[PDB]
């Protein structure tokens, strides 16, 4: 039916900016509804009939327009306001919702901080042997990570993830483990993470011996 | 007030058929919409279908006729969603969502895995530190290493932990899931005090912790 | 009930109720409101108000006993909503009696 398409699409905002997002329909509608989901939780209503705060909504947000197009506003972009948001229309059957508007706040850059762990000996005692490296509390997302092992290079066996931009600081942080046969482990010494960040021109390098 | 609890994650073979439910806790109204929606792939949002749930009254979205069927038992405050013959593309959350006028509520949502594979729990290992020792604070984790289904979550020391967590999302390699939390403390709690994340897998029913001792 | 002229069936029009919850809540169940209306005879009355007022009443009665003795229960935001829709419907059977 009624096609709602949200933009942009992606958007960054520093603090205390003015921020705009914009929902518009294929077709009239009499009102709009507005949708934030944050990382990991449900959708919570923002905003219900085109302009009214549901409970809990920060007055720092409003809504409008009519017909085809509508907007969300936010007087005063703040840190805890970095989500997805959706609109959402009850026009008629089917009811649908846009593609969202993913919104992300900009902040001073920051380097991370590095920690690499060896193996638990519960693994090892059970065949496996992951070296895993934690990169946490970065600005801005743009990471990559190599690993070492007594020099050489390893580009497979290698699980990466992040999560998103957090709610308090505004930081990103990303976890890498490198999976390896307990033999294979056995016989090297030398394990290195070794990540490189806008914050340094060189690299950032966490390693352990074996002994 | 009013707060809407739905069933746990499911796990189903293609072709099978599963029932969903979400009630109304603590609910006063008479006339209130329930809406039900489905995301895939943590991202889009699509209607499914509604009832009022007092007497009567049930509408579909087209696409999911013959897909899901919804139906209300009102002397237990329950709402119930059949998915029929399940195939991949019916992997996804699946939200109860309440309506009245002002008013409204998200259930917290219900995973649905469609897949062949079977159950398998997690191994859980302590990530401590043995020489690079302290300064400031100190990081430790868990890794959450080769089970299926989603979701697992974390905890540290139940809660009582959770200033400077990060859990990392899932992700499948070779069948099975991994995902890792870390956790920063003060040099001094470490290793002094006793920390233990706590791993909950529901699909198998394993609630395991594991404590973090020193190397 | 001889006393009644029961109108000719026609479309249930669309109420607007200034929430979305509402009129979603009327074009959903607005299958379950007549499409026909009850009245007293035209030459009876002096206006229209009058005549809207008792068609309302009596239509919403008999469509009331009607689908009780069928398992329907009709909330108090039902009758509500009847009572709006029902008005509209009377007053366009007021127009078909005037030419």
């Amino acid at each position: 039916q009624i096609v709602l398409t949200q933009s942009p699409a992606i958007m960054s905002a520093s603090p205390g900016e003015k921020v705009t997002m914009t929902c518009s329909a294929s077709s009239s509608v009499s009102y709009m509804h507005w949708y934030q989901q944050k990382s990991g939780t449900s959708p919570k209503r923002w905003i219900y009939d085109t302009s009214k705060l549901a409970s809990g909504v920060p007055a720092r947000f409003s809504g409008s327009g009519s017909g085809t197009s509508y907007s969300l506003t936010i007087s005063s972009m703040e840190a805890e306001d970095a989500a997805t948001y959706f609109c959402h229309q009850w026009r008629s059957n089917p009811y649908t919702f846009g593609g969202g508007t993913k919104l992300e706040i900009k902040r001073a850059d920051a380097a991370p901080t590095v920690s690499i762990f060896p193996p638990s000996s519960e693994q090892l005692t059970g065949g496996g042997a992951s070296v895993v490296c934690f990169l946490n509390n970065f600005y801005p997302k743009d990471i990559n990570v190599k690993w070492k092992i007594d020099g050489s290079e390893r580009q497979n066996g290698v699980l990466n993830s992040w999560t998103d931009q957090d709610s308090k600081d505004s930081t990103y942080s990303m976890s890498s483990t490198l999976t390896l046969t307990k033999d294979e482990y056995e016989r090297h010494n030398s394990y290195t993470c070794e990540a490189t960040h806008k914050t340094s021109t060189s690299p950032i390098v966490k390693s352990f011996n074996r002994n | 007030e009013v707060q809407l609890q739905q069933s746990g994650p499911e796990l189903v073979k293609p072709g099978s058929s599963v029932k969903i439910s979400c009630k109304a806790s603590r609910n006063t109204f008479t006339d209130y919409n329930l809406d039900w929606v489905k995301q895939s792939h943590g991202k889009t949002l699509e209607w499914i279908g509604n009832v009022y749930p007092n007497n009567g009254v049930t509408g579909y979205n087209q696409k999911f006729r013959g897909k899901a069927t919804l139906t209300v038992d009102k002397s237990s405050s329950t709402a119930y969603m059949e998915l029929h013959s399940l195939t991949s593309e019916d992997s996804a959350v699946y939200y109860c969502a309440l309506y009245y006028y002002d008013v409204s509520y998200w259930g917290q949502g219900t995973l649905v895995t469609v897949s062949s594979a079977k159950t398998t729990p997690p191994s859980v290992y302590p990530l401590a530190p043995g020489s690079a020792a302290q300064t400031n604070s100190v990081t430790l984790g868990c890794l959450v290493k080769g089970y299926f289904p989603e979701p697992v979550t974390v905890t540290w020391n139940s809660g009582s932990l959770s200033s400077g967590v990060h859990t990392f999302p899932a992700v499948l390699q070779s069948d099975l899931y991994t995902l890792s939390s870390s956790v920063t403390v003060p040099s001094s709690t470490w290793p002094s005090q006793s920390v233990t994340c706590n791993v909950a897998h529901p699909a198998s029913s394993t609630a395991v912790d594991k404590k973090i001792a020193p190397a | 009930l001889g006393v009644y002229v029961l109108g000719s069936a026609m479309s249930r029009p669309i109420i607007h109720f200034g929430s979305d919850y509402e009129d979603r809540y009327y074009r959903e169940n607005m299958h379950r409101y007549p499409n026909q209306v009850y009245y007293r005879p035209m030459d009876e009355y002096s206006n229209q108000n009058n005549f809207v007022h008792d068609c309302v009443n009596i239509t919403i009665k008999q469509h009331t006993v009607t689908t009780t003795t069928k398992g329907e229960n009709f909330t108090e935001t039902d009758v509500k909503m009847m009572e709006r829709v029902v008005e509209q419907m009377c007053i366009t059977q007021y127009e078909r009696e005037s030419q």
